[PDB]
C-alpha cells in the first residue's frame, strides 16, 4: 500500500515504509536581535517541488544539483529570494526511483555540505556557469576533464570533483537504492552554516549527489533507462524583516 | 429540494391534440390513456423502472366557427361529454351509440364558458406498480409480442358534442393535460441517448457516445 | 381576479372519476428513489476522447498512454463545467444537470490506470484555477494544485475540485470556459515496463458528485429534437 | 405611515399595452419583463440602489370586431393562453409553435367574460438582490456592453389567442399591470432630475439645476 | 499636536479630532459555503496606498476615482486583483488639503456606490478609457459634452455624469471641507453589493468624488494653487481558495 503527504497545494505518494534519515539527528527547527535585527517567517514557501526527471542508462556517471540553486526560479522561494536578501532554510529530500523487477542497479543518493568543486586548471578557479545548473541538473564524467586554459570544474566521477575517495562520501547523510529491495530514499537536512542567515545567492548551503555505484542492467527488451525523479522541499525557511523598528 | 421526484415528475404536460364537428364524417375522440406519446415526458419516465402514480386529467375545449354558405344561424351554448372508459370496458363504434349511455363509464358533462373539466383517476393496476420497461412476451404462446404487458392498462378517453348547437357548421377542439400525483419511483436507470421513434418499442438507430471535440488536449 | 382561470402550475384537489374502488395496496420493491441528487452520485466512465470517429466507437471512453516521445508532454485536458461540455454533458451527472437552469457545489475525478501490473509510470495532475488559463508547461503546471500520481504504487487517483457552478444561461457549447476550472495531465516520467510487457497502456476517467450540490429552476432537456 | 416602501412601491402601474389578432401577420404578443419603460414607476425605483421585491401581473384582455365584409357570422366565446417563460426557457418563433406546449412555462388559460387572469412571480434572482445601477461590464471581455448586468433578468410574457372564434376577423388587446410585494430596499440615491431618454441606459441630456427666478431678493 | 497611524509599512499623520465618518453605521468586518466555495482571506494588502497629488486651482470643476480600479496597478492589490478571481473588501478614505489662512473654498467628500456615468450620445455607451483612468484621476467639465458620434462620458459638473441634482448627493457618505475650519475628510465604506464576491476588474464597488462648490479664492501673491491629497486603505478584503477540497 501506498501513502499521500499533502504539503500546501502539492501532494506526493510515498510507501507506508519511508526509512525517512534525518541528517545530523537534528529537525531542521526555527531560529531561537530584538529591535536591531528584526526576522520575520515565510509559510506558504514550504510545498513539494518536482524537479525535471533525469534517464538513468548504462552509461552514466552521475549527477549534482545545488539545493538553493536549484529552486532560483520555481514559484515563491525563487522570488523571495531575489526580495529578501538574507534567508535560512531547511530541505527534505525525495529521490524516488522507479524500475520493474528485471532491472537491476544501485545507487548513492548523498547530502554534501559545502561542497566545493575543483578545476581541470590548478592556475584557476571553476566559472558559475559550469558550477550552477539552473532548472537542470549537471553530470559527472568517465575520463579526467582536459586541463588548459579553461575553467572547467573537475568532473570525474571517481573524486567527485571534491578531491576524494568516492568511497568515503557515506560520512555524510546519505541513502542506498537498490534496484532490488529499496525504491526511494528521503533525507531531511538541518540548517549548516556558520551564521544564523546567510545570502542565498551567493552561497550555497547544501549539494544534493546521485552516483550509481554498479552499472543499471538489463536484458534486450526491456526499458533502456529508468526516470530518477527529485523532489525538494524548503523547510522552516525565515528571511529578514523589511520593517522599521 | 427541486430535484424531488414529486417536483419532478409533476408538471402538466399535453398529452393530445384533436379536434371533432357537430356534422360530417369526423364526430368524436378517441385516445387510449398511454404516456409514452410525448417524448417530453416519456424520457423523464424512462429514468425509472417502475413507477407508481396518480392521474390528474384537464381538458381545454374550444370551439371555432367552421367556414360555410349556410344562412341565418344563431347557435346555442355547446354542450360536450367527455366518457373515460375504465380498462375491461366497453367503447364507443360511433357517435350515436347506445354505449354512450352506460353507467359504468364516468363521462362528464360540461357547457362552454366555465373552468375546464377536470378528473381524477387512482392507480388502476391490478399489480403493484406500473412497468416502464418489460424484459418478456405479452402470452406464453409466440402469437404474443415482445416487451408489452398488459398490467399498464389505463383506459381510454372518448370526447363528443351532446347536442349540435346551431344549423352551421362548429369544429371543436380538445387538448389534454397529463399531471402524474402522489409518484414513488424504484430502480433507476441511464437517459435515453439515443432519439425515440415509435411509441410501442424501445427500437432506436445507433448514434455516438457523445459530441466531438478537436482534440485530447483541446 | 385570480380566479376562473386554468394555470398549469397549480395544485388543487380534484373530483376523482372513479371513487369507491381500493387501489392495491403497496409492496417492498428494493432500491426506491427518493432524490434526484442519489442518481448524481454514481461514477460514470467519461468520454475524454471523443476525438472524430472515436465517439461512434468504443475507444472514446478509454485514453491512450505512450511511453515514447512523452518526456513532459501533455497527455489529456478538458474544462471542468459537467453540463453543456461535450466530455461531461452525457454523463450522469451532466444529464441530471441539463434539466436545471442553476447548479453549484463540488465534483469528484476518479483516474484508473489500466495496465499491466508491471508498469511503473507518474503523472502530473494540475488544477486551473477558475480565471487561469490551462498550463502551457509542466513547470507551469507543478507550480499550482497538482498531485503527483504513481502508478506503481496506487492504481488509482481521486480528486475532488470545487467551485463548480453555472456558467451561462439555456445551452452553450465552447472549448476553454472563463468562469471555469481545466484539468490536464502531463507525464513526469515514462512507462517502464519490463521484457514481454505492453508499454502502450489506457486510463479512465469517473465523474460523480458531492454533499454540497444544489439544482434549482428545473427547464426543458435541450437533447430531444 | 404613507411613506413606508410598502405603501409607496405597491401601486399597480400599466406597463404594457399591445394588440394580436385570429386572423393576418400579427398573431401573438411578446414582451421582456423589464419595469424600466414606464417612467413613473422608474423613476420611484430608481431612488434605491438595490431593491428585493415579488411581482403580480394582472392583464386586462379585451376583443373589438374588427371592420370586415364576411357574411353570415355567428362567434364563439374566445380562450386566451398567456405564456410566462421564466429565465433561461425555450421563446416561441411563431404562434402555432411546439413551445407552446412546453410543460416548464407556466402558461393560463383564460375564458372571455370572467375575472381577469393573475399570476404571481417569486424572486428571481440567482444574487441576493435586484441592482438598480450597475457600474461595470456584463462580460470580462470588450464585447460586453456597460451597466447592465444579467442578473436583473425577470423573463418573457407571450399571449396568443387559443382559438379563431368566428369567421369574421376580431383584435384582442391586452394591458399588463405591475404590482411590487414584500419590497425591501437598500442605499437611498437622489431623484432624477433631467429626463429620461432610453429604457436601456442612463444616458440623459444636461439640464438646469432648478428653474429661475426674477432676482435673489424676490 | 498630531497624530500618527501606522497600518503595515505605510505611516500617515493626522490630526487629534479626525470626526471619522462610517459609511453607513457599519464597519467592513469580515464575511461570516464550507468545501463548495473555500475562501481565503489576505491581511498585508492592508495598508495606506497614497495616491499622485491633484492642484486645486480657481478654474476646478472636480474629479473622480474609483475605487477598486485606482489601485488596481499598485503592490499586492492590483497583483491580487490579476490573480485570484473574486475579491470583498472595504475601504478608508483619508482626502487631505493644506491650505493656509489666506485660502478659501469649500469642497465635498463622497463616496457613491454604483455610480453609472452617462455617455454624450444617447445611442451608445461611454468607452472605458473615458471612464476608467488609472493611476491618475478623471476631472469633470464646466461646460455640456459636445453631443456627436462619440463614446465620450457626459462630465457636467452640476448633473455629476449621473444625471441628478449635484445639491442632492450629499445622501451618499459625504463630508464637507471648508478652508477655514476642516482641513481633511475620513470616510470609512463598508462593502456594498449583491453578491457576497464579486470580480474587481468587471464591477467598480466605490466611487470618489471631490467637487468644490464653492471656487478657490487668494490675493496676488499666494499659492495660486492647493494640493488635494488623497490616500486609500483597503480594509477586510478577502478572496477565493485556489485549493482543492
Amino acid at each position: 500500500r501506498a501513502r499521500s503527504i499533502t504539503l500546501g497545494n502539492s501532494t506526493i505518494t510515498t510507501q507506508e515504509c519511508a526509512n525517512v534519515v534525518v541528517g545530523y539527528g537534528v529537525w531542521p527547527d526555527y531560529l531561537k536581535t530584538a529591535e536591531d535585527q528584526p526576522t520575520q517567517p515565510d509559510v506558504a514557501t514550504c510545498r513539494f517541488y518536482t524537479l525535471d526527471s533525469v534517464q538513468w542508462q548504462k552509461t552514466s556517471p552521475g549527477w549534482w544539483w545545488k539545493l538553493p540553486d536549484a529552486l532560483s526560479n520555481l514559484g515563491l522561494f525563487g522570488q523571495n529570494m531575489q526580495y529578501h536578501y538574507l534567508g535560512r532554510t531547511g530541505y527534505t529530500v525525495h529521490v524516488q526511483c522507479n524500475a520493474s523487477k528485471f532491472h537491476q542497479g544501485c545507487l548513492l543518493v548523498v547530502c554534501v555540505p559545502e561542497a566545493e568543486m575543483g578545476c581541470a586548471t590548478l592556475d584557476n578557479t571553476p566559472s558559475s556557469a559550469e558550477l550552477l545548473g539552473g532548472d537542470s541538473a549537471k553530470e559527472f564524467a568517465d575520463k579526467p576533464v582536459a586541463s588548459g586554459s579553461n575553467k572547467l570544474v573537475q568532473r570525474v566521477v571517481y573524486n567527485a570533483g571534491m578531491g576524494v575517495g568516492v568511497g568515503n562520501l557515506t560520512i555524510f547523510p546519505h541513502q542506498w537504492i537498490n534496484l532490488r529491495t529499496n525504491n526511494s530514499a528521503t533525507i531531511v537536512m538541518p540548517y549548516t552554516n556558520s551564521v544564523p542567515m546567510d545570502n542565498m545567492f551567493r552561497h550555497n548551503n547544501v549539494t544534493l549527489m546521485v552516483i550509481p555505484f554498479v552499472p543499471l542492467d538489463y536484458c534486450p527488451g526491456s526499458t533502456t533507462y529508468v526516470p530518477i525523479t527529485v523532489t525538494i522541499a524548503p523547510m522552516c525557511a525565515e528571511y529578514n524583516g523589511l520593517r522599521l523598528a | 429540494s427541486e430535484s424531488t421526484i414529486e417536483n419532478f415528475l409533476c408538471r402538466s404536460a399535453c398529452v393530445y391534440f384533436t379536434e371533432y364537428e357537430n356534422s360530417g364524417a369526423k364526430r368524436y375522440a378517441e385516445w387510449v390513456l398511454t404516456p409514452r406519446q410525448a417524448a417530453q415526458l416519456r424520457r423523464k419516465l424512462e429514468f425509472f423502472t417502475y413507477v407508481r402514480f396518480d392521474l390528474e386529467l384537464t381538458f381545454v375545449i374550444t370551439s371555432t366557427q367552421q367556414p360555410s354558405t349556410t344562412q341565418n344561424q344563431d347557435a346555442q351554448i355547446l354542450t360536450h361529454q367527455i366518457m373515460y372508459v375504465p380498462p375491461g370496458g366497453p367503447v364507443p363504434d360511433k357517435v350515436d351509440s347506445y354505449v354512450w349511455q352506460t353507467s359504468t363509464n364516468p363521462s362528464v358533462f360540461w357547457t362552454e364558458g366555465n373552468a375546464p373539466p377536470r378528473m381524477s383517476i387512482p392507480f388502476l393496476s391490478i399489480g403493484n406498480a406500473y412497468s416502464n420497461f418489460y424484459d418478456g412476451w405479452s402470452e406464453f404462446s409466440r402469437n404474443g409480442v415482445y416487451g408489452i404487458n398488459t398490467l399498464n392498462n389505463m383506459g381510454t378517453l372518448y370526447a363528443r358534442h351532446v347536442n349540435a348547437g346551431s344549423t352551421g357548421p362548429i369544429k371543436s377542439t380538445i387538448r389534454i393535460y397529463f399531471k402524474p400525483k402522489h409518484v414513488k419511483a424504484w430502480i433507476p436507470r441511464p437517459p435515453r441517448l439515443c432519439q425515440y421513434e415509435k411509441a410501442k418499442n424501445v427500437n432506436f438507430q445507433p448514434s455516438g457516445v457523445t459530441t466531438t471535440r478537436q482534440s485530447i488536449t483541446t | 381576479p385570480g380566479s376562473c382561470q386554468f394555470l398549469t402550475s397549480d395544485d388543487f384537489q380534484s373530483p376523482s372519476a372513479m371513487p369507491q374502488y381500493d387501489v392495491t395496496p403497496e409492496m417492498r420493491i428494493p432500491g426506491e428513489v427518493k432524490n434526484l441528487m442519489e442518481i448524481a452520485e454514481v461514477d460514470s466512465v467519461v468520454p475524454v476522447q471523443n476525438v472524430g470517429e472515436k465517439v461512434n466507437s468504443m475507444e472514446a471512453y478509454q485514453i491512450p498512454v505512450r511511453s515514447n516521445e512523452g518526456s513532459g508532454t501533455q497527455v489529456f485536458g478538458f474544462p471542468l463545467q459537467p453540463g453543456y461540455s461535450s466530455v461531461f454533458s452525457r454523463t450522469l451527472l451532466g444529464e441530471i444537470l441539463n434539466y436545471y437552469t442553476h447548479w453549484s457545489g463540488s465534483i469528484k475525478l476518479t483516474f484508473m490506470f489500466c495496465g499491466s501490473a508491471m508498469a511503473t509510470g507518474k503523472f502530473l495532475l494540475a488544477y486551473s484555477p477558475p480565471g487561469a488559463g490551462a498550463p502551457t508547461k509542466r513547470v507551469d503546471a507543478m507550480l499550482g494544485t497538482h498531485v503527483v500520481w504513481d502508478v506503481g504504487l496506487q492504481s488509482s487517483c481521486v480528486l475532488c475540485i470545487p467551485w463548480i457552478s453555472q456558467t451561462h444561461y439555456r445551452y452553450v457549447t465552447s472549448d476553454e470556459y472563463t468562469a471555469g476550472g481545466f484539468i490536464t495531465c502531463w507525464y513526469q516520467t515514462n512507462i517502464v515496463v519490463p521484457a514481454d510487457a505492453q508499454s502502450s497502456c489506457y486510463i479512465m476517467c469517473f465523474v460523480s458528485a458531492c454533499n454540497d450540490f444544489s439544482v434549482r429552476l428545473l427547464k426543458d432537456t435541450p437533447f430531444i429534437s
